């Protein structure tokens, strides 16, 4: 009996506990007696298992968070229209986008920071962006800061509301527990509500406004001048000068004369060679069948009715003569422990995330994004970074279920405890094919290394010499571009005009995509992605299978999740957490991603961007030196950082001299993460206790008694200050070169 | 001995080198000094060193040498 | 009220209306002042 | 090189593997 | 002068670089209408750097070869400006912050639960302390000269 | 030049550490107290805290400064 | 008088690859024995579920460690009895915990004390003290 | 620090312009792009997709400090813990692999001891930190003779 079930004020709004630090822990309640208690007050705050063990309490409260959450992105997005509408140069962006450079931030004159204030185009003075916001304004068919202050307002007010109910659904009506287990109704509400009434409804948007305004703008007349986007709803003979389907109306949608839409809704692929994007007729017919899908997969479950699923008989009918009782017990399990949940969502968001980041630079979907080589270089990477840090999320989460939420007695499950059962066998066998990776991956670059050391260049792996080809990547390649004329006839032209053959599509001189093409090089440096996100699975899964015990600690799982170690015996146990495997992971990860945003960069500037001439002669950035120097390390360290790093490094005078104050900030930063992850806290409560005394003697010592961060922190702050040190340096150095020579 | 005929001229050879690894063109750009084949010059200062304090004959360097191998023993 | 006072009294609190209210006053210093090396 | 080509895999191959040989029999010894 | 320098007013390599400076401000200048936002900014930071040669120059600052000021730290009377006078400006303000700080661990040392007012400032009891600062010279000698200000 | 240089202060530098960590072990596994009861060197340890709290002053002195200065030049 | 080891029955598990390895056919491996009220699921040391038997149940182990640690779960969750020993490649046994017959938690009478020191800590001398002897300053 | 100092001003000084020295070191920027980043050229071409020259061994030499000291960070940050159980698995694995299982090691594989690793660490780290500058120091010092 699926149903509304709420209970009637759970909670007194009060700020009584606002007054009382720690109120939410039982033990950080009483005050604290060392400076260590600061630190648990932050650490514990958001874990919600610690403050109560009441799993419908514990789901009031992450709801409600969630809001929090809707609250602080609508904010967000609130003053991204606004800035857009008050500090841009959007308006005069529109006139000229091969040329003007998007700005919407500005600078207050002091202390001689104006200088960062740049002369950008449009008669606007100000730090130029790449988030890419103009571009989605433009497909949005938006033409003046007067509609991004009216987006902004809404955004401010939907930020109110998410606000508000997040109060209202803790203190006034907090759902109660089997609300939020009902999970058939839930997935139904958010395949057919949130994914299918948003797809279509978006859908309408861009039928209506997007591609009607877009027309106007890409046959050349003045924004200004552009009908307002409800004359095309008032007055339907607009948008049949544009597209004749409109004039019979929606009567050919009812007849099944869908072909008669073909002018508006296509199938065309490739990119709007006017506008460097994917066609908007091809992405309105997009988000229509998209749309469509999901609204009709959100039957799929039952609910107050009959017909549909219950996803408990779904599980309980998958099994094997390998795996005995198979799903069995998995409908308990995900129905009662929100970090099962939070494992799989951040590993298929973080997943998800890395994919838009390679389908948005080979199928740019905004006009005139696929020139503007530093947007799209940030895209690709702010997206690859925010990928692999939720998918290292997924491992602490999933470590956090087996340390807290399982529960064989209870809430068995078969396929969970075959895997416990052999773990010795999968983290052996991941052991050695990382050693195999490594070897015949970064082995063959040590090889090139020495080769061209010993003035031997006739036996490097090279496309000169010994030639790696990557046939299957190649043979892939080769099939998508003749999939149009064969295998996809209905496609005019390939998905993307990185598919190996087409021709090449270019915007105000400047190359959008061409046919990519994959070398010796390219299946080297794959080869290092294959081994890097290996031994990142290796130490992540090693932590999960792990963490309630080892032939070295047979009880681990009581010593909780997160814990330093459990002392120098056994020879010395330090990092046996799982929390310390999601340490060492996120290192790895880092390194991963690294090379693969460095892949990045060098391959677009080497081989796809670049200025095309009057007759073609293509000139890319770096002229097409990543095949015979992206097979020596030596070749990473001169052709590509120390010969990129020159915009960074000379950018002292001018408006891009924050990228360099920003590089040796996080150069410092880096280096600064280096006291922690090699020292120790006995090390340093010693000297503390020196420091202490001085105070004592002056009689300015504080009654919070100061300890050394614990073995953990210093842990987290290590790993914390490796990470943005490192990421930022990368940061600066890839803004400062892509907009130096973007 | 061709160093101390003219100190401001001549790189210091500090031994000869004898690699198999070496493809061609590594043997060339090592073959400096008056040197027959490749060699590591000497970043030590010991030439300078010895012509100061009255060495100059490759003799000289070998009783040299014989006199510390006989302390060394 | 009063457990609000005690609140807005929470040291990161006192602290960033602290050093707000300290950045202001040497931002107008420096915009009044500028470019003082000399004292 | 006539003596280069004697002393240089003395030294770098004979000799370290006569070594390694030697030292693991000492230290596998009881 | 001293250390080979000379004064900041006579140096033709301090006059080149205020040049220098104009004139790269005048190439972004001239890319902007004059009664525009841009020209008034740009020219607003143009007046600011003429501002500062003069006011350097005037103020006796020696130069290098190099054109740029360098600071006499010595205690050379003629550059007390440099280091000595916001030096003992420095000390009676940090003086000021480390007694009125000190003031506050005191006054809370003998409360009943003492960590609580050092998470939860007593703003109160400090709006108090705040002007003990002010003389901290003469009460922080005055602790020490009756056995206060030390522990044994 | 430079590696003559670079060589003997790098020697320095190693030959320094091993000083300090040779007075570490002399505390311990040779240091006498009641032979060396009140004299210089067990005054030493009678005052750490004096010694290492004013290293400790003047390092912090000492980064602040010095790197205050760098990042404000920059 | 300790107890006895004869060939009781072991708990329902399917196998793992936590279990013995080659320590155990050439130096030493423990088991572990208790007797179970009911039929019941229980968590293996060496990763996975088992099924203890009621009435007698016999585990082998690898290391001591694992025998205490199920053990202690044994009287926690379960509040059952449980004793172990060490198992040597020649078939002799010899009984472990509880040592006599009383666990060591508890005081019992005919204990000796072992490595009791009757001074403060802080009363050790110092190394040098105890150099060219082979004693150190806590042996004394 | 003090040797980055000496030959900056030295190799500034040889060449014929301490002013290189007197304006660019009073910032940060200024050491790594005028110092590092300027002597560092003929360095990294010691061989290249074109060939190679006498260099050739400072630039590999060069590579190497880099590898040896960032291979020193393993042993400084990850701990023993992590590795004693790893290895843990691989004696399962090999007495579990056949032909393998023929084969018995002597000595039990056990992860380093805590200390050892702060001092395998320290070694890799040190190692690398001469090499690299050694490397440097040399080739950009022979590479012009100041
Ligand atoms: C993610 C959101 C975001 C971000 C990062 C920024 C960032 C910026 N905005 Mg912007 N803005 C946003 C959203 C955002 N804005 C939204 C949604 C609006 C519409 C309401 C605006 C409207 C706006 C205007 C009108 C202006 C800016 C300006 C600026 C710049 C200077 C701001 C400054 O120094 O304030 C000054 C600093 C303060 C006011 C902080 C005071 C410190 C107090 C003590 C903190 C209080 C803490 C307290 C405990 C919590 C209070 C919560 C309370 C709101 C309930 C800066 C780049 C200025 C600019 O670009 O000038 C050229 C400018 O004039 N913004
Ligand atoms: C003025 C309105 C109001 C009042 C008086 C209360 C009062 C209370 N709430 Mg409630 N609540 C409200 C609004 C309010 N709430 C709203 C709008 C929501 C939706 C998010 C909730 C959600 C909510 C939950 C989910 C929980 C409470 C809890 C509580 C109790 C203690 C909370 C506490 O210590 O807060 C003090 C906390 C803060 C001041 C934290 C600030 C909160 C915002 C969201 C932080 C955002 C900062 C942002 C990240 C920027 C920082 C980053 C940058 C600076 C680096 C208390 C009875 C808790 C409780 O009773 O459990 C025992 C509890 O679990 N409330
Ligand atoms: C939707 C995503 C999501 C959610 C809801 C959670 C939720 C949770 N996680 Mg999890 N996690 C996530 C993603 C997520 N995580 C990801 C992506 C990772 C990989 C990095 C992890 C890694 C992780 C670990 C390793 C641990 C958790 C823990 C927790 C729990 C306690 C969190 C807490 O109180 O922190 C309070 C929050 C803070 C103290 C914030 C600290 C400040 C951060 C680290 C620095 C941010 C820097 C910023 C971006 C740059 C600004 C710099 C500027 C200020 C100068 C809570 C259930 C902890 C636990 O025990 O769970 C029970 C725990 O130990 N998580
Ligand atoms: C550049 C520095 C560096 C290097 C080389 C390594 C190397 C390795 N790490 Mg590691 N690590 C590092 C830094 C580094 N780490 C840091 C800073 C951290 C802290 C976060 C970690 C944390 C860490 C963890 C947590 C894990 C690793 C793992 C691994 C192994 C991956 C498998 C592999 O490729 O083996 C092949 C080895 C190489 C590719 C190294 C180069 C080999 C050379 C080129 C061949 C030499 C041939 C021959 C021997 C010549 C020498 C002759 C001579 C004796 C005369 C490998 C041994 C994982 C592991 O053990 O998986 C098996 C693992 O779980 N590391
Ligand atoms: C390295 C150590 C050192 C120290 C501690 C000082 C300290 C001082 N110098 Mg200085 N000075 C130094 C090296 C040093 N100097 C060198 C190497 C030079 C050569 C360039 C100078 C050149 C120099 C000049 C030209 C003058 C000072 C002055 C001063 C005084 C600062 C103002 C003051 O408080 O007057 C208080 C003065 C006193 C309490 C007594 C000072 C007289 C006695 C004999 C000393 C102070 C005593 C000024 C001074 O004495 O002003 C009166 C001043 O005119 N210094
Ligand atoms: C009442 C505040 C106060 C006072 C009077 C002192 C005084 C002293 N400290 Mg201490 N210290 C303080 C706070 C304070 N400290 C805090 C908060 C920290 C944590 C960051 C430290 C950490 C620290 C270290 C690590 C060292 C000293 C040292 C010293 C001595 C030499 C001066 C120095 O290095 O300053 C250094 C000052 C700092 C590093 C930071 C303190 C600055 C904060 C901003 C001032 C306190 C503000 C406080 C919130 C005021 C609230 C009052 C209000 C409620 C009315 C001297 C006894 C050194 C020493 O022992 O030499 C013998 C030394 O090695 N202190
Ligand atoms: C670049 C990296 C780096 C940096 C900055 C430091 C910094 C420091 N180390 Mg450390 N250390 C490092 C690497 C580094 N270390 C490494 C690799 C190791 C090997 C494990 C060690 C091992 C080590 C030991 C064993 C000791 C030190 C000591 C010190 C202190 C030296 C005194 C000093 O400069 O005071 C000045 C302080 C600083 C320069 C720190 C930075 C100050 C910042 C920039 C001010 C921030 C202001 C700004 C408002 C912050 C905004 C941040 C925002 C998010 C809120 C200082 C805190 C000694 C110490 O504690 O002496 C008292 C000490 O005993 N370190
Ligand atoms: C890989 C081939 C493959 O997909 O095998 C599939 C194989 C067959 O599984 P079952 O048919 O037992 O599974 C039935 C259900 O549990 C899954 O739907 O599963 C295994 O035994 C996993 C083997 C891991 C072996 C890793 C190598
Ligand atoms: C941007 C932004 C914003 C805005 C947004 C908007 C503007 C939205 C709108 C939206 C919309 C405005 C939507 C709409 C919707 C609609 C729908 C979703 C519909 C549906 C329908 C249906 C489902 C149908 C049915 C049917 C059928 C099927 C058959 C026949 C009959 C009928 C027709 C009935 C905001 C401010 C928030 C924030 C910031 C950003
Ligand atoms: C300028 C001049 C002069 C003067 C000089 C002088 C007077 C100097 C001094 C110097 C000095 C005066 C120095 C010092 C140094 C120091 C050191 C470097 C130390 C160290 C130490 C240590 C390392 C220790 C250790 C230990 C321990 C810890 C424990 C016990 C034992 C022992 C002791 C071993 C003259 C007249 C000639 C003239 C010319 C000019
Ligand atoms: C350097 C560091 C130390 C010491 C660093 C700690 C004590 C951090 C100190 C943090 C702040 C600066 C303490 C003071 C915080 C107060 C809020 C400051 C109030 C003053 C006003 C300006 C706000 C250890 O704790 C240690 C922990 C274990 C692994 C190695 C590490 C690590 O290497
Ligand atoms: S060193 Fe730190 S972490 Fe490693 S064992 Fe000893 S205490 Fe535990």
């Amino acid at each position: 009996e699926v149903k509304i079930l709420v209970d009637r004020d759970p909670i007194k709004t009060s700020f009584e506990q606002w007054a009382k630090p720690g109120h939410f822990s039982r033990t950080i309640a009483k005050g604290p007696d060392t400076t260590t208690w600061i630190w648990n007050l932050h650490a514990d705050a958001h874990d919600f298992d610690s403050h109560t063990s009441d799993l419908e309490e514990i789901s009031r409260k992450v709801f409600s968070a969630h809001f929090g959450q809707l609250s602080i992105i609508f904010l967000w997005l609130s003053g991204m229209y606004f800035h857009g509408a008050r500090f841009s140069n959007y308006e005069a962006w529109l006139n000229d986008p091969t040329h003007i450079r998007p700005s919407a931030q500005v600078v207050w004159p002091i202390v001689g920071q104006e200088i960062l204030n740049g002369d950008v185009g449009g008669g606007f003075r100000g730090i130029q962006i790449t988030s890419g916001f103009f571009q989605i304004w433009r497909a949005s068919g938006i033409t003046s800061e007067l509609q991004l202050y009216c987006t902004a307002i809404g955004a401010l007010v939907f930020a109110a509301l998410m606000l508000f109910a997040g109060w209202f659904h803790y203190h006034k009506a907090a759902p109660k527990l089997v609300w939020f287990q009902d999970v058939e109704s839930m997935l139904n509400h958010h395949l057919a509500g949130l994914l299918g009434l948003g797809s279509l409804s978006w859908a309408g948007h861009q039928i209506h406004v997007s591609l009607p305004i877009n027309q106007f703008l890409n046959a050349g007349v003045d924004p200004k001048e552009i009908p307002l986007p409800h004359e095309f709803i008032l007055n339907r003979d607009l948008l049949a000068q544009l597209y004749p389907s409109f004039a019979e109306g929606a009567t050919p949608f009812f007849t099944l004369n869908w072909s008669k839409y073909a002018d508006f809704l296509t199938f065309r692929g490739g990119l709007d060679p006017l506008t460097g994007g994917l066609w908007l007729t091809d992405i309105a017919h997009h988000h229509l069948a998209i749309a469509i899908l999901f609204l009709i997969a959100g039957h799929m479950y039952r609910t107050n009715w009959g017909i549909g699923h219950g996803i408990k008989d779904i599980l309980e009918a998958h099994k094997g003569p390998f795996t005995g009782q198979g799903h069995k017990g998995l409908y308990e399990i995900l129905t009662t422990s929100w970090h099962a949940q939070l494992s799989i969502n951040l590993a298929m968001l973080g997943s998800l995330t890395i994919i838009v980041a390679h389908h948005m630079y080979a199928m740019p979907p905004y006009p005139y994004l696929a020139t503007d080589y530093g947007t799209q270089l940030s895209l690709f990477t702010h997206h690859m970074w925010i990928g692999g840090f939720l998918i290292v999320g997924a491992a602490a989460h999933a470590a956090i279920f087996m340390v807290r939420d399982y529960d064989p007695t209870t809430r068995y499950n078969d396929l969970l405890d075959r895997v416990l059962r052999h773990r010795d066998a999968i983290i052996s066998h991941l052991n050695w094919v990382c050693i195999f990776l490594g070897f015949h991956s970064f082995g063959l670059y040590i090889h090139n290394d020495t080769m061209s050391a010993l003035g031997r260049p006739q036996d490097m792996f090279s496309d000169t010499a010994i030639q790696l080809q990557p046939v299957f990547a190649q043979w892939i390649q080769n099939t998508h571009a003749l999939a149009p004329g064969t295998t996809a006839p209905g496609a005019t032209t390939s998905t993307s005009l990185t598919w190996g053959g087409g021709d090449l599509v270019s915007v105000g001189g400047k190359v959008a995509l061409l046919p990519i093409p994959l070398g010796t090089a390219d299946f080297l440096v794959h080869h290092i992605h294959a081994f890097t996100i290996h031994v990142t699975v290796l130490i992540l899964l090693k932590g999960v299978l792990f963490a309630r015990s080892s032939r070295l600690i047979p009880d681990k799982a009581n010593l909780g999740f997160r814990f330093p170690c459990d002392g120098p015996g056994r020879g010395g146990t330090c990092q046996v957490s799982a929390w310390d495997h999601v340490f060492l992971g996120l290192f790895w990860m880092y390194n991963a991603i690294s090379v693969v945003i460095f892949h990045f960069s060098w391959k677009m500037q080497s081989d796809v961007w670049g200025s095309i001439n009057d007759q073609g002669v293509v000139t890319h950035i770096t002229g097409g030196n990543f095949a015979q120097s992206s097979i020596t390390i030596n070749g990473w360290l001169r052709d590509f950082l120390w010969a990129q790093a020159s915009q960074v490094i000379q950018s002292y005078g001018s408006s891009l001299s924050a990228y360099g104050l920003f590089f040796l900030g996080a150069h410092f930063v880096w280096a600064f993460s280096l006291m922690f992850l090699f020292s120790g806290r006995g090390y340093w409560q010693e000297l503390i206790e020196s420091i202490v005394w001085a105070h004592n003697k002056l009689k300015v010592a504080p009654a919070t008694q100061p300890r050394a961060l614990s073995i953990v922190q210093g842990r987290a702050v290590g790993v914390t200050h490796y990470l943005l040190g490192g990421i930022a340096t990368t940061w600066a150095f890839f803004l400062a070169r892509i907009i130096a020579v973007g | 001995e061709a160093w101390v005929q003219d100190p401001l001229h001549v790189r210091p050879i500090a031994h000869a080198i004898w690699d198999p690894h070496f493809g061609q063109p590594a043997v060339e750009a090592f073959t400096r000094g008056g040197a027959l084949g490749p060699v590591n010059i000497a970043y030590s200062g010991v030439y300078q060193w010895w012509y100061t304090i009255g060495l100059r004959t490759n003799e000289d360097l070998y009783t040299g040498a014989i006199f510390l191998l006989f302390l060394s023993f | 009220m009063r457990d609000l006072k005690t609140y807005l009294s929470v040291a990161p609190v006192a602290s960033t209306l602290w050093f707000a209210a300290l950045a202001g006053l040497l931002i107008e210093i420096n915009r009044f002042f500028p470019d003082a090396l000399t004292f | 090189i006539n003596l280069p080509s004697l002393f240089v895999p003395l030294v770098g191959l004979l000799f370290p593997a006569v070594a390694m040989a030697s030292l693991f029999l000492h230290v596998e010894k009881r | 002068d001293i250390a080979g320098l000379t004064p900041c007013k006579d140096s033709k390599q301090f006059a080149k670089r205020e040049k220098q400076s104009i004139k790269k401000l005048e190439s972004s200048l001239k890319l902007y209408a004059p009664d525009s936002a841009p020209a008034l900014a740009i020219n607003a930071t143009i007046e600011k750097t003429k501002r500062r040669f003069d006011n350097y120059g005037k103020q006796g600052l020696l130069c290098g070869a190099d054109g740029l000021p360098h600071l006499i730290v010595s205690g050379d009377q003629r550059h007390w400006g440099e280091f000595i006078t916001p030096g003992i400006l420095f000390l009676y303000i940090a003086g000021w912050i480390g007694w009125v700080g000190r003031s506050y661990l005191i006054a809370i040392r003998d409360d009943k639960k003492p960590t609580q007012k050092e998470i939860i400032i007593d703003v109160p009891l400090a709006t108090r302390l705040v002007f003990r600062g002010f003389s901290w010279p003469i009460a922080a000698y005055r602790e020490l000269l009756n056995g206060e200000l030390v522990a044994k | 030049q430079a590696a003559l240089y670079t060589h003997h202060q790098y020697i320095a530098g190693f030959i320094m550490t091993g000083a300090f960590a040779h007075g570490a072990i002399f505390f311990i596994r040779d240091y006498n107290p009641e032979q060396n009861a009140d004299n210089v060197l067990a005054r030493m340890l009678e005052h750490k805290e004096a010694i290492i709290s004013h290293l400790s002053w003047a390092s912090l002195f000492l980064g602040f400064h010095t790197l205050g200065l760098y990042v404000h030049n920059d | 008088p300790p107890e006895l080891d004869p060939n009781t029955p072991s708990p329902i598990f399917g196998g793992s690859t936590g279990g013995l390895l080659r320590k155990a056919q050439v130096e030493e491996f423990y088991v572990i024995t208790w007797e179970s009220p009911k039929e019941q699921i229980f968590e293996m040391p060496t990763g996975g579920a088992a099924i203890m038997r009621e009435g007698p149940n016999l585990l082998k182990l690898a290391r001591k460690e694992q025998c205490l640690a199920l053990g202690t779960r044994l009287r926690s969750k379960y509040k059952i009895k449980y004793q172990f020993y060490r198992v040597f490649p020649s078939g002799e046994v010899q009984y472990l915990h509880p040592k006599d017959g009383v666990y060591p938690e508890k005081v019992n009478p005919g204990r000796q004390g072992v490595g009791v020191n009757f001074r403060s800590i802080g009363k050790n001398v110092s190394p040098i003290e105890v150099k060219f002897t082979g004693k150190q300053p806590y042996d004394l | 620090w003090v040797t980055f100092y000496w030959h900056w001003k030295h190799i500034t000084l040889w060449q014929g312009n301490v002013s290189q020295f007197n304006e660019s070191s009073t910032y940060l920027m200024g050491w790594l792009r005028d110092y590092l980043w300027l002597n560092s050229s003929q360095l990294i071409n010691g061989y290249n997709p074109f060939g190679m020259n006498s260099l050739s061994v400072w630039a590999w030499m060069f590579l190497f400090g880099h590898l040896v000291w960032a291979t020193g960070f393993m042993f400084l940050i990850s701990w023993r813990g992590y590795w004693q159980e790893l290895i843990e698995t691989l004696a399962w694995a090999h007495e579990r692999t056949p032909l393998a299982n023929l084969i018995r090691w002597r000595d039990k594989p056990v992860a380093l001891s805590i200390v050892q690793a702060r001092l395998v660490g320290l070694v890799h780290f040190s190692v690398g930190y001469i090499f690299t500058y050694a490397a440097f120091l040399i080739a950009s010092t022979s590479g012009k003779f100041g």
